[PDB]
C-alpha cells in the first residue's frame, strides 16, 4: 500500500501494487542501512515508525 | 406499482499458471489473484 500515489498531500493509504506470497509471514526484520560520507558532507534522515 | 421498462442497455484475465509448470501439493498450493480483467472460466 503507497499513500503518496493516491494523495500525496491527504496522507491516505491505497494498496499500490499486490505480491502473490502463499507462505503467511509471522515475523518482521528491519535490515539496518546505513550510506558512507565525509565528515562534512555527514546526513541525517527522518526515523521511520513501526 | 408500475416499473419503468429496461432499455438502452448499458486485460483477459490469463489462468497461464494452472496449465503451466509441476502442479503443487494440496499444502504448497498455488493461489494467483485475478483483476481489471475479462476471465473465461467457462472457456478453461
Amino acid at each position: 500500500f503507497s499513500s503518496r500515489y493516491v494523495d500525496l498531500y491527504g496522507g491516505n493509504m491505497f494498496q499500490f501494487a499486490t505480491l502473490p506470497v502463499y507462505d503467511t509471514i509471522k515475523y518482521y526484520s528491519i535490515i539496518p542501512h546505513s550510506i558512507r560520507s565525509i565528515q562534512s558532507d555527514r546526513k541525517a534522515w527522518a526515523a521511520f515508525y513501526v | 406499482s408500475f416499473e419503468a421498462k429496461p432499455s438502452g442497455s448499458v486485460v483477459e484475465c490469463d489462468f497461464s499458471p494452472l496449465l503451466s509448470g509441476t502442479p503443487p501439493q494440496v499444502y504448497n498450493f498455488k493461489r494467483l489473484v485475478f483483476t481489471n480483467c475479462n476471465y473465461n472460466l467457462t472457456k478453461l
